[PDB]
RNA sequence: CAUAAAGACCAGGC
């Protein structure tokens, strides 16, 4: 505890019945820290708080709370000879006793998740097989991933406009860093069958937000080329590939490049159209240029020229273009609710208000009954308080202290019906809409499998050498 | 060298160094580059010996 | 062509089979000058 | 077999919304006034940028996004600019365009913010909303910007960067005289801003010769027109479009046999 | 001197400490010196 | 890729008519109309003022697919009586509607300032 | 996640 | 990364509020109270600029290409 | 050679060895980068269909999460860790002894 | 080695004699579209640019023809290449040499993909016939491909990101068996269990049941807007079922005018009592059920998955039967139709006013379990006494944990019933379960009462350390709380020692459904 | 028009 001839990292197990003491001090061993209680209050009094939340300008941290001896790292083998209590105010009080001679505590309950499931807000109210379908979804929602993407050269990088934090957070959000680097969008979301587009797992979108920003993003390549002696008569060389010197001259349009045989930064550059002009000479040349992909448009954004290891010359072209959500694309909740784009109306056809708040995103109501996901319907109730309080609310796993009807009591003070529902009218004929749609705010991604990078057609192209048939991808 | 680590370029540094150096203050570490890629090692499950 | 060096960012034109590197600074990243035809968007 | 008299009533009248009353009239004829309110009425936003330098940190056809997005002053002279596909002349012309531009060079050390300011027109009658300040990008010590946008004229069935109006309220029948929608447990849901109950009752007494009347309105605006101008323009164009129906709908019957 | 039922402040400031002084990659950091610092010797 | 521009649901194109009339054929006086590049809008303008004639029995209106622009209006009236003459009607009817609107709404809005 | 007899 | 101009669902310009908000915030104000000043009184013109992210600030600690 | 391929032995033994360590770092989002420096392995092949080393056990309580673990054919074998969990780094045992 | 490339999947047999890569062939995304017949299905513009059809050239369509040559590879509805008697092949992608561009009898077209051919669609894994079937070209502007809602159920489909094929006949005498032999009308119901396999299943059978009661009266106007939507209509306005005060129909009125012919059919519903058709009210049926289609008329009952579904004799096999396959299609199409019309009207949603029951509920979902756990305590107490006598067949445990779960399996089904009986009519969680579209009832149970009890192994959570579960219990520990009864809801949230288990339970259901089909996939290939 | 090899491993989608 006090740490005088033993490091911190040992585990000392002994098994009462096998008579025996085992000590490891081995690495490769995991473990995590926890509370130490005595005869039976815990150790960390109030004097290590008060001198806890000044770690500025006092000189007191982490480390002097486990050489104080009040938390202790403990690992697997040896939480089989401890008995835990999960929480102090309610586990270690005078009652009818279970048990009543504990040895540790936790911290918070709620550190037993890992990165990607402290994203979800009310783990507790999901199916457990959503839990795992969003956390692996959350690793390719498309946001801003580094503060340097300008410098940085990647291949294939997504970056969105215009993200937002979200309105219902855990508290574990504030300890990997996602309200400096989040990835998408609070939006209004209305859980109601429409028109029939939304049925099976899609999704209505507002086109008139589309129209301003809402789910934009822009989309970076990059190409390398390199210059390179292969042979005593043969030679690779940046040089802008004329007609009657060069062999190999076919229909892409060679005028954009430069003298440097490289494009300038600025014109856009439409399918099969040469991006870097490199030739061989011939063992009187003949061109290895490289080409863009398949319908492409986009813009030249920056060229790096430079040398390699070896002492060649090296470039790196990075290209932009920039993708606005249309009726294939894939969106998805924080809750396992994944759903393309199934069509895009305007404002003057959307579902609107008594005053005029159209819905972004129209889902439908039968992807909540079999699958269980009302930890999405209590961010969507939560939502809308946190957007008129002016908060933003709390949705750490297991509180007993943010109930239903305590939200429920803090919408019906801001005007609206305690059960979320509001009164829609309809946009193709402006008469009411008999049932109250489930109208409220929620944080949707933008995944990254897009429909113009799945479209596919074949009509008579090239075929393998060795069994003539046509080709593979 | 592991970015990030006591024998890199990088360690002990503000905000305003890593900046001037064009690499960002959040980026965690503990990765390598070999042949400009970024690699990283998974940690491999073993029985006790 | 022109090119901009990547630390003291002055403009050197290097010329075409030489190597890459500039002058007062001793650095071999280069990049290239913006182009000068003019693109026309839309704010659509 | 004929028409109805409906009856316009003002409640409140601002420099950013109408909240008016039309008495005895159809819910189609409301409904679609509702919807010539948004789509339909013409106003003058950006639609044709070309950038000459651009070494900010935003992309140039980001900035060009956010050029369409500001509102440019369309009082008076949007009934004398023509379509650009209505005018017969070159590729552009003063007649159906409003040239911009902006130059903005940051010297100093703090960082400088590119505004609506910055754009300067040559006709001054359109001009962005100035008399806050609409940011466009933020600048570094030795950043800078220029450029020449231009300016059409169309409606928000194109792009929502030409629609005139934020949130277009409207609502009928605030108590269920009508039951068009049921209420489950009407004790629960909060009584609307126009009705007429009592402290201790959920619903009006259902009727069945009822019939939708005496439609409410909230009309607001952005900044380009008048709130009152949304209006009758919607209106006139409207009638422009029943017009040219039965202009080439009774040249159809003319021309049947 | 005791901490009753303001445990909710006290929980997420000592959960705030240690990810102050660690961090999230301090397996990799640490077991990579102490690779180089001991084990090539 | 395939995304259409926004001038394909309200530009007519060089060739398609406004408007077209073909007898139906199922009930003796009743036609259909077929308006391009419309919308709800209108539609459902003209089928409300239509269901206020007493010599109309059936009117009525439908976008057949939404990513197109065309809207389809269906009206069978009694005999001795037309029904491209009940739609000119109708037609003549929203035009001195809207103008007696309008000037109510003008003369309203100038009532409404000094006092 | 029901009972033993219908499903995990 | 910057303020939307012309919030997606409204139409009202949020673009022009974001400096305000922050001068209202350092004072004593509340959130809810700062937005409230601003007249941004409907909810879909609130998480526009309660649950903005201010990336531009930091894209701006970075020397350009060109001195 | 061995960190740039992956195949963790020797260049002319490349079918004897254990691929599937040092693999290229995940750039998408933050929180997938954060996920993939922080990420167990264990080395049961991924055809066999014993149902005993895939499923979640009582001692994953707080130091390997139970939610995060991917889909189709490798499901609970590739684990990732908790927010607390500190994988040890190893001590000489010569003073306690 | 020459064994080695002529050895089993993907070698020479098993890879490029059977199986092979084939040319015009498409592939991408499936999103809905309701406006579509069943016989359809919609193509984008790009891919239907791009594949081709060689048409022969008669005197019968050469002005077409030649109108389709002067245009071509620049306007879309083209032709891309000429092909002569002699075999040869002049373009007209680039350099189209127009002094060349003159057609004769013998020669043929190479023409662009229009309005009306004959495909052939696909989705993988292809597990029996009904998973590949020709569906016919209509042509749409944006960047997927869209089929109907009906279709969905054959193909086992949904509109999450799937990619479906399309493959085109080329010969004239491969479009014609494709016509007469395997088009989407012809294979509604199937041989393998002689009912359809499709079903009006979605948001329209939700509509479709509460289009069909009592209360539904409709008015002037939307008898006149949903008369619109029906294709197979007489022109005749059906008199109304009220005359005065003011003229209203009703649902089954106009449900009556969709469904086609003189058929037959009596049904039931879901909600039909045991306890009524014995004795009175048997031909009334006070809650309108026990559904009587007759003479081609919906006289009674309220419609839902029963009447309407994928079973055996429905009214769309009854009227697959009699009628046809040419008319049950336009029954599909004008139901799903004229349903969604009514249902932008109606409307529909679920929110959280549909998944809580009142403050009498409640007490006594916590009376039967402190029952339940007051029990097994008496249970455990009695088998610490060396007094519990064993069962034939069974050891101690066995017994043990076998009553205990015939305890806590009793008392979960008691909470269940106290949720069922506690909804209301205007609830639309039981608006889904009742009407056969989506949910069950033990979704109703663990959304408002109790979640259950979770197992890994077939039996109740094990002791995965010594003695003890996790580390908070007591060693020896058999209680309900101690192994994984779940006794709260998804609403009132899980306390950490409860969602734990329940991780574990909801990951044994996900590595089976993981391993499954590698089993099934393999007996599936060696039967055929 | 013609030419862009091919194998091994890895991370993913339904
Ligand atoms: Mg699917
Ligand atoms: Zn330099
Ligand atoms: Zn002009
Ligand atoms: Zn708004």
């Amino acid at each position: 505890r006090q740490m005088d001839i033993i490091v911190s990292e040992v585990s000392m197990i002994r098994d009462i019945r096998e008579r025996e003491i085992r000590i490891y001090t081995d690495a490769g061993r995991i473990c995590r820290p926890l509370l130490i209680v005595e005869k039976q209050k815990l150790l960390l009094k109030k004097r290590h708080i008060d001198q806890l939340k000044e770690r500025e300008y006092n000189n007191y941290s982490w480390q002097d709370l486990v050489a104080s001896g009040v938390v202790e790292y403990i690992d697997t083998l040896e939480e089989e000879t401890v008995m835990l209590a999960m929480t102090p105010d309610d586990l270690q009080e005078k009652e009818v006793a279970y048990c009543s001679t504990y040895t540790h505590c936790e911290i918070h309950p709620s550190m037993i998740l890992g990165v990607c499931a402290s994203i979800i807000p009310f783990p507790d109210h999901n199916q457990s097989p959503r839990n795992t379908y969003q956390s692996a979804m959350g690793k390719q929602a498309m946001g801003v991933y580094i503060t340097n993407f300008h410098v940085r050269m990647d291949t294939l990088a997504h970056v969105l406009y215009y993200p937002q934090k979200p309105l219902v957070t855990t508290r574990s959000m504030e300890y990997l860093r996602f309200r400096e680097l989040p990835a998408g969008i609070n939006s209004i979301v209305a859980i109601a069958s429409y028109t029939g587009y939304n049925q099976e797992d899609s999704v209505i979108m507002n086109r008139s937000a589309v129209d301003r920003g809402f789910f934009r993003s822009v989309f970076y390549r990059s190409y390398k080329e390199q210059e390179s002696k292969k042979g005593f008569d043969q030679e690779e060389v940046f040089e802008k590939p004329t007609r009657e010197t060069c062999q190999g001259m076919r229909h892409a349009i060679y005028d954009k490049l430069d003298d440097d045989g490289l494009i300038a930064p600025g014109v856009r550059v439409s399918g099969d159209d040469v991006i870097i002009g490199k030739t061989v000479t011939l063992p009187t040349k003949r061109d290895c240029s490289t080409f863009l992909r398949t319908s492409e448009t986009g813009i030249v954004d920056q060229v790096m020229v430079t040398l390699n290891q070896e002492g060649y010359k090296f470039c790196k072209i990075r290209v932009r273009s920039v993708r606005i959500p249309q009726i294939g694309d894939k969106f998805a909740s924080r809750h396992g609710q994944k759903g393309t784009c199934g069509i895009q109306y305007r404002q003057e056809d959307m579902p609107f208000t008594c005053e005029g708040i159209t819905p972004d995103i129209i889902i439908n109501p039968h992807a909540i009954p079999s699958r269980m996901t009302i930890g999405h319907l209590i961010e969507c109730l939560q939502g809308k308080v946190s957007a008129n309080k002016g908060e933003i609310g709390d949705a750490t796993p297991f509180n007993d202290a943010v109930n239903v009807q305590k939200i429920s009591n803090l919408l019906s003070d801001y005007g609206y019906h305690l059960r979320g529902n509001e009164v829609l009218y309809n946009g193709f004929t402006g008469r009411k809409i008999t049932s109250q749609i489930f109208i409220g705010p929620t944080y949707y991604q933008r995944l990254k499998h897009m429909v113009d990078d799945k479209i596919h057609s074949r009509a008579r192209g090239p075929i393998q050498i060795l069994n003539r048939q046509p080709m593979e991808g | 060298i592991m970015l990030r680590s006591t024998y890199c370029l990088l360690n002990g540094l503000t905000d305003r160094d890593l900046c001037e150096l064009n690499e960002c203050p959040l980026d965690p570490g503990g990765y390598f580059i070999i042949n400009g890629s970024e690699k990283v090692l998974i940690a491999q499950e073993k029985m006790a010996t | 062509m022109i090119y901009i060096c990547g630390e003291c960012h002055t403009e050197n034109e290097i010329k075409s089979r030489d190597p890459i590197r500039c002058r007062e600074c001793g650095y071999r990243i280069m990049y290239k000058k913006r182009t000068k035809r003019l693109v026309v968007f839309d704010a659509r | 077999p004929y028409a109805n008299q409906p009856t316009v009533r003002i409640t409140e009248l601002t420099d950013e919304n109408v909240k008016f009353i039309i008495e005895n009239t159809d819910l189609a004829v409301a409904n679609s006034i509702r919807r010539v309110f948004i789509a339909e009425v013409p106003i003058i936003a950006i639609d044709w940028v070309q950038i000459d330098a651009n070494s900010s940190v935003l992309h140039d056809e980001f900035i060009a996004h956010r050029l369409g997005l500001i509102p440019l002053t369309s009082d008076d002279i949007v009934d004398k600019l023509q379509y650009s596909r209505d005018c017969t002349c070159e590729e552009f012309c003063p007649e159906c365009s409003v040239e911009f531009t902006l130059d903005v060079r940051c010297n100093e050390d703090q960082t400088r913010h590119v505004t609506s300011r910055d754009l300067i027109s040559n006709s001054p009658r359109v001009i962005p909303v100035t008399s806050d300040d609409i940011l466009i990008v933020k600048l570094r010590k030795g950043q800078e910007l220029r450029l020449r946008a231009y300016a059409k004229k169309g409606f928000g069935k194109e792009h929502a960067k030409w629609n005139p109006t934020a949130g277009v309220a409207f609502e009928y029948d605030p108590d269920n005289a009508l039951r068009h929608t049921v209420y489950p447990k009407p004790e629960e849901w909060p009584k609307s801003e126009y009705s007429e109950l009592d402290e201790d009752e959920s619903q009006a007494p259902y009727d069945p010769n009822g019939k939708p009347e005496r439609f409410y309105y909230n009309v607001e605006s952005c900044g380009s027109l008048r709130p009152e101008t949304i209006v009758l323009s919607a209106l006139s164009g409207l009638k422009k479009k029943l017009s040219d129906l039965q202009t080439q709908l009774s040249h159809e019957i003319q021309s049947d046999v | 001197e005791i901490t009753p039922d303001l445990w909710q402040e006290a929980c997420w400031i000592v959960i705030s400490s240690y990810f102050d002084e660690k961090g999230l990659v301090r397996q990799q950091l640490d077991s990579f010196d102490e690779f180089i610092q001991m084990s090539v010797q | 890729m395939n995304a259409p521009p926004a001038f394909e649901s309200f530009l007519l194109f060089e060739g398609e008519k406004k408007i077209t009339i073909n007898k139906d054929t199922k009930v003796p006086n009743a036609c259909l109309f077929t308006i391009n590049k419309e919308d709800h809008t209108l539609g459902n303008i003209i089928k409300s003022q239509l269901l206020k004639d007493p010599q109309v029995l059936f009117a009525g209106y439908k976008v057949p697919h939404p990513l197109e622009h065309k809207i389809i209006i269906r009206v069978q009236t009694t005999p001795d009586y037309s029904p491209q003459e009940a739609f000119t009607n109708a037609i003549t009817d929203l035009i001195s509607e809207l103008s007696l609107l309008e000037e109510r709404f003008r003369v309203a809005i100038k009532d409404k300032q000094e006092g | 996640i029901w009972g033993i007899g219908c499903n995990p | 990364m910057i303020i939307p101009v012309r919030c997606f669902t409204c139409g009202k310009i949020v673009g022009n509020k974001w400096e305000a908000y922050l001068g209202l915030l350092q004072a004593e104000y509340t959130e809810g109270d700062a937005l409230d000043a601003l007249g941004l009184k409907r909810y879909c013109c609130r998480r526009m600029l309660l649950a903005h992210v201010d990336l531009i600030e930091k894209l701006l600690n970075y020397a350009p290409l060109e001195k | 050679y061995s960190l740039a391929t992956g195949n963790w032995g020797d260049q002319k033994k490349a079918h004897q060895a254990r691929a599937g360590v040092s693999q290229v770092l995940n750039r998408l989002t933050f929180a997938s980068t954060l996920s993939h420096l922080r990420r167990l392995n264990s080395p049961i092949g991924r055809d066999g269909k014993l149902a005993k080393p895939r499923q979640l056990h009582n001692t994953l309580w707080g130091m390997v999460c139970p939610a995060e673990t991917p889909e189709g054919h490798a499901v609970g074998l590739v684990k990732n860790l908790a927010l607390m969990a500190y994988i040890s780094v190893g001590s000489q045992p010569s003073p306690i002894l | 080695s020459l064994k080695q490339r002529l050895k089993g999947k993907e070698g020479r047999v098993r890879g490029n004699l059977m199986g092979k890569r084939v040319d015009f062939s498409a592939r991408t995304v499936i999103t809905p579209d309701p406006n579509l017949s069943i016989d359809q299905v919609g193509v984008p513009r790009s891919i239907a640019a791009n594949m081709t059809f060689a048409e022969i050239v008669t005197p019968f369509n050469i002005d077409r023809l030649q109108e389709l040559v002067r245009r071509g590879n620049s306007q879309y509805p083209g032709a891309k290449y000429i092909i002569r008697d002699n075999g040869d092949r002049i373009d007209l992608r680039f350099h189209p040499k127009p002094s060349d561009l003159h057609l004769q009898t013998g020669y043929k077209v190479e023409r662009h993909m229009c309005d009306g051919d004959i495909v052939i669609f696909n989705r993988q894994p292809t597990l029996h016939k009904m998973s590949m079937m020709g569906h016919r070209v209509r042509i749409l502007p944006w960047s997927t491909f869209r089929l109907n809602l009906s279709v969905t159920t054959p193909y086992n489909a949904d509109f999450d990101g799937d990619e479906m094929n399309l493959h085109l006949p080329q010969s004239l005498e491969t479009r014609a068996e494709i016509q007469e032999l395997a088009m989407v009308p012809r294979m509604i119901v199937t041989p393998q269990s002689n009912r359809p396999v499709m079903g009006i299943v979605q948001d329209t059978l939700t509509a479709v049941r509460k289009f069909t009661k009592r209360d539904v009266f409709l008015e002037r106007g939307e008898v006149m807007n949903l008369l619109m939507f029906l294709s197979t209509w007489d022109g005749k306005v059906p008199q109304p079922a009220i005359l005065k005060p003011r003229p209203l129909w009703t649902g089954k009125q106009i449900f009556s005018l969709i469904i086609p012919g003189h058929i037959n059919c009596i049904r039931t519903h879901s909600t039909h009592p045991d306890d009524e058709d014995s004795g009175p009210y048997k031909h009334i049926s006070p809650g309108d059920t026990k559904v009587v289609v007759e003479n081609g008329e919906l006289i009674m009952g309220i419609l839902c998955k029963k009447s309407l579904g994928t079973s055996a004799g429905s009214l769309v096999h009854i009227s697959y039967l009699e009628m046809g396959h040419d008319i049950t299609r336009l029954f599909y199409s004008n139901i799903q139709t004229v349903i969604n019309n009514w249902l932008l009207i109606e409307g529909h949603t679920i929110g959280i006013g549909d998944s809580i029951a009142d403050s009498k509920t409640y007490q006594d979902i916590q009376n039967t379990i402190k029952k339940a756990k007051q029990d097994v305590i008496e249970v455990i107490e009695k088998a610490h006494n060396n007094e519990l006598e064993p069962t034939p067949g069974n050891t101690l445990r066995q017994t043990f944990e076998n009553q205990v779960n015939r305890i806590l399996n009793d008392a979960r089904d008691k909470t269940g019933s106290s949720a069922q009986k506690s909804l209301s009519e205007y609830n639309n969680f039981k608006s889904m379960v009742v009407s056969g579209a989506k949910g069950s009832k033990i979704n109703i149970s663990q959304v408002i009462a109790v979640v259950g009890q979770q197992n890994v192994e077939g039996k109740r959570i094990p002791f995965g350390f010594k003695h003890r579960t996790l580390p908070h219990f007591i060693k020896d520990d058999y209680g309900p709380e101690s192994r994984g009864f779940v006794e709260n809801s998804y609403l009132a949230g899980l306390t950490p020692t409860e969602f734990f288990f329940h991780a574990m339970g909801g990951r044994e259901g996900l590595i089976d459904t993981a391993v499954k089909t590698a089993e099934t996939g393999y007996i599936q290939r060696r039967l055929i």
